[PDB]
């Protein structure tokens, strides 16, 4: 995570991130509808950066320190790097999203109108395709990592020294090795609850009900692919 | 500090992220209550032991039943949510999450509880049982479920309120650390 966008969702909601005079010049539905959007972005951006620890802190941190076995990284963290392209894109677009809605004179004042738009785009097509193919193999890999990781840490002396080490930051508290993989798993199944409390505020423009409406049935599509797709594998 | 893992479960609306969301922060959110909750890892002292809680949710997987045991990895402690404002809730206890759990986590202490018992003095709840010739969930309905799944207890309480929250999370330290 970069600091900037750190700063921008610090606060606890979107009522509490913009200038208390901007949010009272807004009609109360609208800032129900805003508070949901924040949480899927502010979600998003935890989201990467539990992948930006998978990534650079545990798995290149193994390959630069360890003498593992060659192939015994990539089982600990399947598909990370595919994972992490996919919603770093997603978040870019998102981010891009509110400084576009940003009013002139302000880094934290704004309204984003169109999402429905973005949301269909990311969960259609090569994209959609690109998540599902990716996530069936996340999951179906998911019990042999963690399986892979305690065999690891039970057995290796430096693996062990190597996990306490960069595990000892209190920012690591809830994000070990472990934690970061079941994250990622439980990541997909929070976007329906997301779109479905957005779609509740949203009734305002007609084309935008549609649009969220269309959006989170194709994640509902996704999900259930994905969940027929899954094929536990054992070391 | 030990580490224990806690994962609730329970039908769509039983209010299950709620109440983690309201031990997490210490409070019922004034401004606003997230939809989701991403995991968190509370550190409790109960009884003299200090243990490391980590904390997770199983809403949003409901209808997907290979991703769902996926959260069952290492689960030192169970907590088997239902709401007393939705007796049919109560009722997919025994037939539809005791035998997954039992499944996935055999030995692994259960505890049944009872969320929303604010709810059991709201007129405009009981208004709306009554048109489906029903009524709130009794604590006696509540201890009974617990005894026939072979609960570890049966616990009642309100992420509104905050009344019941601690003793819950405290109790579930209690019986994950047990042999
Ligand atoms: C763009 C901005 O930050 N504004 C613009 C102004 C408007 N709706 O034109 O409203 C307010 C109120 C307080 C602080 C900043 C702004």
């Amino acid at each position: 995570s970069m600091e900037m966008d750190e700063k921008d969702f610090a606060a606890d909601s979107w009522s509490l991130a913009v200038d208390s005079s901007f949010l009272q010049q807004h009609k109360k539905e609208v800032m129900k509808q805003q508070d949901v959007i924040y949480e899927l972005i502010q979600t998003e951006l935890h989201h990467v950066r539990t992948l930006k620890i998978m990534t650079r802190l545990f798995r290149t941190g193994m390959l630069e320190e360890l003498h593992l076995e060659p192939g015994v990284v990539q089982g600990l963290f399947p598909c990370v790097d595919e994972l992490s392209d996919i919603h770093t894109r997603f978040l870019s677009q998102l981010l891009e999203r509110r400084r576009q809605a940003l009013c002139p004179g302000s880094t934290r004042n704004f309204v984003i109108h169109r999402l429905g738009d973005l949301l269909i785009s990311q969960f259609s097509g090569p994209s959609a395709e690109q998540m599902c193919k990716t996530y069936s193999e996340f999951c179906s890999r998911h019990s042999k990592a963690l399986k892979l990781y305690k065999e690891l840490y039970a057995r290796d002396k430096r693996f062990q020294q190597f996990i306490r080490k960069v595990t000892r930051p209190a920012v690591l508290k809830r994000h070990g090795v472990q934690e970061c993989i079941l994250l990622v798993t439980q990541r997909i199944t929070k976007y329906p609850l997301l779109i479905s409390r957005i779609l509740q505020h949203s009734h305002g423009i007609e084309e935008e009900r549609q649009d969220l409406t269309t959006a989170l049935g194709l994640v509902k599509e996704l999900l259930s692919n994905v969940d027929e797709g899954i094929y536990q594998l054992e070391k | 500090a030990i580490r224990k893992k806690l994962v609730i479960v329970g039908d769509g609306a039983c209010g299950k992220t709620c109440l983690l969301i309201v031990f997490s922060k210490d409070q019922f959110p004034e401004v606003y209550v997230p939809t989701v909750f991403e995991n968190y890892v509370a550190d409790i002292e109960v009884d003299g032991k200090q243990v490391e809680l980590a904390l997770w949710d199983t809403a949003g997987q409901e209808d997907y039943d290979r991703l769902r045991p996926l959260s069952y990895p290492d689960t030192d402690v169970i907590l088997m949510c239902f709401s007393i404002d939705s007796p049919d809730s109560l009722e997919n206890i025994p037939e539809k999450w005791t035998p997954e759990v039992k499944h996935f986590c055999p030995n692994v202490p259960i505890i049944l509880v009872g969320n929303k018992k604010d709810l059991r003095n709201d007129e405009h709840t009981r208004r709306e049982l009554a048109k489906m010739k029903q009524e709130p969930v009794k604590p006696e309905e509540g201890r009974d479920m617990a005894n026939r799944i072979g609960a570890f207890g049966y616990m009642e309480c309100s992420a509104k309120t905050k009344d019941g929250v601690r003793e819950v999370f405290e109790m579930a330290t209690r019986a994950a650390l047990q042999a």
